[PDB]
């Protein structure tokens, strides 16, 4: 209920993690950006937290969609 | 030579299992009995940074849930009839290293919040009063039962699911 | 951005919240699981004047009813079978901040004495002997079981309760 | 204003306070919870000669069974891990004054012969060695079992009782 | 005078005991009741290197289920209402020597398991918290009924099966 | 005056009695219902080496097949919902003097068994765990039954009867 | 105003109630369904030196068989899927006082004889295990068979007849 | 007035409470609890050379086991947190007169032994270090254990035995 | 079949109760001896044991006579 | 029981808080002083302490009246 | 057993406390020293020592009789 | 099926016995030795073990026969 | 499904034991390498380390073939 | 196991004793001898120390016989 918080945050995390495991990921694209919209988040901020470390780990190229994202939301 | 993975979704998970390499947050592996579950964190283990670092694999239903809450942590002298020393633990044993929980949801409501509070404090007490310990130990948790399920039945704390849900692998039969 | 209230009942406790600030007299919370009670203290916490102090947050779940009287307080040596030194305490470690305990009902008899002994003196000593140590922590007890019940039931001493029912805040599914 | 008493067992029970004022033998004080008890032994020292002096009321329920005979006395360095100092005690804080034991039933066989030696002799030693100090406390046990009842179940020293058991008043629920 | 073997197939049988001679793995006997096994147990332990070494064998049938798990390993103290002493074990007393679990089929799940990591690791833990002792000993099981069938009703863990099913010895009626 | 034996086979019974004085071994007594069994097992222990030792005689039949296990021996805390005290046994409180069990085919399998144990050992243990406890106490077993019988019918024990038929006594309606 | 007796019979019955005063012995009641058996006994009670003790009247009718011996006695924790607490009992409810057990013929052979061994020794154990409970509760017993005929049809144990028939009381209709 | 000693049995101890006057060899009184032990040692130091000198009687029961080798004797300063002077002694205060021991069976292994070493040497040392101090004090043991069974279950020392073996005083109830 | 041991027994019983409960019961008169003998006491020693706890409490005087007994034998 | 208790007791209270927290609260209304009086307070002393340190904190103005209090009692 | 202690011992106690708290209690009434005869004093001179001083304290005017007594014994 | 064992066995068992019970028993008679080769021993060892404890305990003089082993076997 | 692992594994673990338990037993023969082969091993790497601890114990001469294995697989 | 010594040593005690003490105490009695080379000694050389210091000072006369030896051996 806060969909004006999920893309801030989930760009606060991907900058957190990008830079905690050294990781050239500069941020989502919009493909998956929607998603990260439409996922009910029960965990919240929590969920996405994870979410996106693990998102970032993943990550292979600069950017994160659909991919690596479905793999979980 | 070597070990087994070909088929695509292992062919994948092997992958996931290298990546999350460079990793230490708790990992989360379900599949059915023999699937490869405690093969995979053995693996994830070897490709961590502290493979050359122990390996602390412990069966959470290989001991009496009443024994469990004294034999993973530790255990402060005379709390219970009988004390030769305040026990050590598989999480001090495990200390540097990775500590495998086996069947998770065979953990006591007790004990799943003791862990809880080490996954994310990293300290801990042998019994009643404080922490005096310092362990450093990657939680690595496979069980083959369906967790979200035993969190609407309530035998499973959903904040510790949720904790050890950082990285989680889902091997198929 | 922010964080989220505004019901009225909760633009309301906010309110509560901000006027207590100026305070340190004990809080009780009490609401179904997730109402926000452990967000409220942290809430609280953050409003008082030790903002800055620590939080003192500990599950009183999350731990053995056996070594909670071991590690809220601290420990003095050779007591029980191992001690590597007299034990500290989340109470000391809490010292001139914010000591959040969760679930309050959870409290053994034994401890929800002695934690009164050391709200009202402040006062408390690691085990048999007496107080050598000076702490100054401002309570925040969460439960989400009703408290007055568990005191007809003896659960729940009620001195306790009145002790730390200064200042009460129910937070309404 | 003033306090409470009007009943004729009460009209009487405050004049034997009265009476004992010019004395120092310990009092015994027996009534179901809530009677006033506590609110006695209160009024007692305020009557005693040393009325200015400390009150120094202990629950012995809240204090672990193993940490009483830690704080009620005191503690010699270095005998349990961890002593930031020989631990002071309760007896030496209530020292010239009275020492409110509520609820004796709670005491420790060990503890209930380490207080009579104390009763009679008035010297103590923290832990193992010799007496050092000169305490002048005023003996008030409290408690809402029947000692005598206890004594026959051997969970309570009689010789303790009889010590205590000088002035003994007995609360009418 | 001596002991008897003279068929071909106990001829024989007789010898592989002898062979096993300079060995330690686990050995798991099996045939109909009265065919010798526990004799052969009693002898396999006369030819190994432990002979001088005590024997503690013990019927798995011969302890309430729910006991078993208190006996064969040992107890930390308090953990079940009365403990005089953390509980010894057959294990510990076992321990140099040689332990007979008669009637394997009859080992709850729960210490099918904990047998299982004492086979592996050799060390064990009585109760919760953890291994702080020390034991060598030969495992000798005997059962009479199928173990491999049992594992398809999964009333016998498999893995466990293979760990004694190291030497395999079958008694024909 | 005095007790009554006069028939030869009886006024011969008297004499085994008296001769089996010095011994301890068990016996087992058989004989219809009111033959004089329980009046045997009384001289048997006058006349043993222990007869100021008490006589803990207890009906098996008198307690349901369920408790037996636990008030013949004794209990574990905690190890059966409600445990006040890990409980004492008839064994313990037989320990030093005669411990005679009337109706003996009416023993479970279990306790056959966990008997048994304790006939030659002479250590046991209150559920789960281990022996902590010695009691020397001689077994006296009456039954109205033919106990041979049983055996082929499974419901008792071959190897407890041959245990308890050291010195066999079988009075004749 | 008053009771009701005036017949001969009765006008002696009542004597004979009052005579048994000052005893404890267990009483026989027997007489037609209607007779005033359950008006004697809570007579007697008003009337033994436990008059102000309470009275605990069970209709063993009043219980499926299988639960009496649960319900009379207590019941030690896990022996029975489903255990909140070892079961106290309507023994331990009536100990201190009168134990009226209406209908005895309606006693299994398992209780009948468990109630002999409690009205002889006066201890019993909640299942299987040891005595660990002090209980004094007079027995008064009231059945509107004919108990002696039960003792050929081999449903009513003689030796408890024996024992309850202390002071037998005849109510006729 | 007087005392009181009139049967048989007593008419003689106090005789040989006499004889013994001239003597300083230590004494082991033994009796069930109240049957006078303490009574006689006062009597016998009234009757010893030393009458007019100190009598220092100190439960062995009325202090923690881990303090008692720290009155008894003394302490050398700084070797225990906290130490306002090298602790005096009882043994230091009861020097050139009586030291009582009550209730000898609850000295630790360690104190048994120092206590050897001063009824000998009769030279102590407070601590670690050495003897530095002259004490004349006759040993006055008393016990309501019997000390020979101690002596098969290790719990008390032999040759501590027989060194205040020397005059044995058997108090019967 | 051992009548010479009622009376005997019985007596001893009198004299157990009549001390238990505080009764100035002294002992059975002639024609209560007999009827003692007579019954055939299937309870034994037992019974009796019973039968005079009973007739001691039913005591009025200083004896026992049919009177009581024959409440019950 | 003391009903001649709670309006001073209060009014000690309210005074020492009012210095305590820097409050400029003077004292309770009319409509306050009822409620004060007729609430059963089974806490006594101790639960009046507490409900006004509570509505000392709470207190918006000068005065306290049914407002703060029925928060509580 | 030793009736003939009770008084005298009594006497001696009565004499140590009135003048240890200074009061002009001078000695036990008949009334009183019947019932400190009777009691059976478990404590024995312990006991007596105690029931004495606390009746010395609750003494109002020069003598003790079953008044201050009663209370204890 | 070890007839050559029962006669050197039992004479084990009859001396371990005749010593622990301290009975002046030597050994078995003729009579005696016929019967024990005879019984079939289900028991085996076992059985001839106890059959001996008790048959030294039964013992009255130096030897056993027919006499206190037909008691059993 | 690894036939290409049973006999070097096999191999290696005939050579851990060989050492473990000093036995000269250099290796499997034609006859018995084959049966390894055709064996199942549900048990897998597991059970073969088992088969061969025991095979190396059992072990005579310095080959293994169908007669030590055959007891087993 | 040295009965030669016993007679010797304990007269050795004697006089030790009946010197340190100044007891008229010259020796043992047969009846007393016999005794002390009778008992087991499980003390020995310590315990006979002891039990003659004790008899020394036990003693009335000039001897010692079973008298105030049985006291203790
Ligand atoms: N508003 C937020 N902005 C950025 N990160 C947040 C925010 N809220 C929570 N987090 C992160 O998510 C996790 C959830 O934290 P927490 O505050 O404990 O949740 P809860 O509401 O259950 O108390 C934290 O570890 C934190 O780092
Ligand atoms: N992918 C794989 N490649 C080769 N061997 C495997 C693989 N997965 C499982 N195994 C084997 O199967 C067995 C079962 O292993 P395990 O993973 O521990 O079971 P579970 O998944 O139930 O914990 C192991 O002994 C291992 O050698
Ligand atoms: N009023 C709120 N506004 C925003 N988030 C909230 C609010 N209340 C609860 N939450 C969120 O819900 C979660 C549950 O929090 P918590 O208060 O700790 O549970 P509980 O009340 O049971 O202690 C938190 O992670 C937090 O981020
Ligand atoms: N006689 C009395 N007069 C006035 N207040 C009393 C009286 N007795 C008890 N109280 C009150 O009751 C409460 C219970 O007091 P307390 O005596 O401490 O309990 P307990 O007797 O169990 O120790 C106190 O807070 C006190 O104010
Ligand atoms: N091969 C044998 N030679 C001699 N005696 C044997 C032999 N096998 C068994 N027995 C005897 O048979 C009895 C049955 O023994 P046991 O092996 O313990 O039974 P189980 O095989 O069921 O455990 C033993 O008392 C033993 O003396
Ligand atoms: N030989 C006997 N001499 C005298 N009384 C006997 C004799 N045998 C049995 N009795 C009596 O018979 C009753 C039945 O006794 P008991 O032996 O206990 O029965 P059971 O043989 O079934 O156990 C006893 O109360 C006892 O007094
Ligand atoms: N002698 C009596 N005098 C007055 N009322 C009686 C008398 N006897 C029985 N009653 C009444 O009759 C009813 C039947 O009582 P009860 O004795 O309980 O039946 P039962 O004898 O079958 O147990 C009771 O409610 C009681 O009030
Ligand atoms: N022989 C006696 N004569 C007179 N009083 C005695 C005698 N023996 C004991 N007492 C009394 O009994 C009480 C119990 O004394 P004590 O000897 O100290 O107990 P214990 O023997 O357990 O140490 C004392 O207060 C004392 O006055
Ligand atoms: N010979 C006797 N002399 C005196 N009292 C006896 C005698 N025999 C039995 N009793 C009494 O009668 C009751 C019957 O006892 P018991 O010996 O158990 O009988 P049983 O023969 O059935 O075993 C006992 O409680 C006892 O007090
Ligand atoms: N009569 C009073 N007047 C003013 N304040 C009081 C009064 N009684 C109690 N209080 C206050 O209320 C609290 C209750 O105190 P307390 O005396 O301990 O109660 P209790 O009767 O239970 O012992 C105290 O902290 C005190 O400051
Ligand atoms: N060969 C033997 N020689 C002497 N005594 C024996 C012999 N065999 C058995 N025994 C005795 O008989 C009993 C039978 O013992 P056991 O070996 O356990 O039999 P099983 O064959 O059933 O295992 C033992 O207690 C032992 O003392
Ligand atoms: N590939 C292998 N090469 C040599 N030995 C092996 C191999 N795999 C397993 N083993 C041996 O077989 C046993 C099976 O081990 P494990 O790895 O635990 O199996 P799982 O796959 O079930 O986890 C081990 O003790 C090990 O020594």
């Amino acid at each position: 209920e806060r969909k004006e918080d999920i893309i801030p945050l989930a760009n606060h995390f991907l900058k957190k993690f990008s830079r905690k495991y050294a990781k050239e990921v500069e941020g989502f694209t919009k493909s998956a950006q929607e998603l990260l919209l439409s996922y009910p988040w029960y965990g919240n901020v929590r969920e996405l937290k994870n979410v996106i470390e693990r998102a970032v780990l993943f990550s292979e190229g600069k950017f994160i969609d659909r991919g690596e994202l479905s793999c979980l939301v | 030579e070597e070990y087994v993975f070909e088929s695509p979704k292992m062919k994948e998970i092997l992958e996931k299992i290298k990546k999350i390499s460079c990793a230490e947050c708790p990992v989360l592996i379900t599949g059915e009995s023999g699937v490869g579950k405690e093969v995979v964190a053995r693996l994830i283990h070897k490709l961590s940074d502290r493979s050359k670092e122990p390996f602390v694999a412990l069966n959470v239903a290989s001991i009496p849930r009443d024994i469990f809450e004294a034999e993973l942590f530790g255990y402060e002298k005379g709390a219970f009839t009988g004390a030769v020393s305040s026990k050590e633990g598989f999480f001090e044993l495990a200390d540097g290293g990775t500590l495998f929980l086996d069947e998770i949801g065979e953990l006591s409501l007790e004990a799943q919040a003791k862990l809880l509070r080490v996954i994310e404090s990293g300290k801990f007490y042998r019994l009643g009063g404080r922490k005096e310990i310092e362990v450093n130990v990657r939680i690595l948790a496979a069980t083959n039962r369906n967790i979200k399920e035993l969190v609407k039945e309530g035998k499973f704390r959903e904040d510790l699911y949720y904790r050890l849900g950082v990285i989680e692998i889902e091997i198929p039969p």
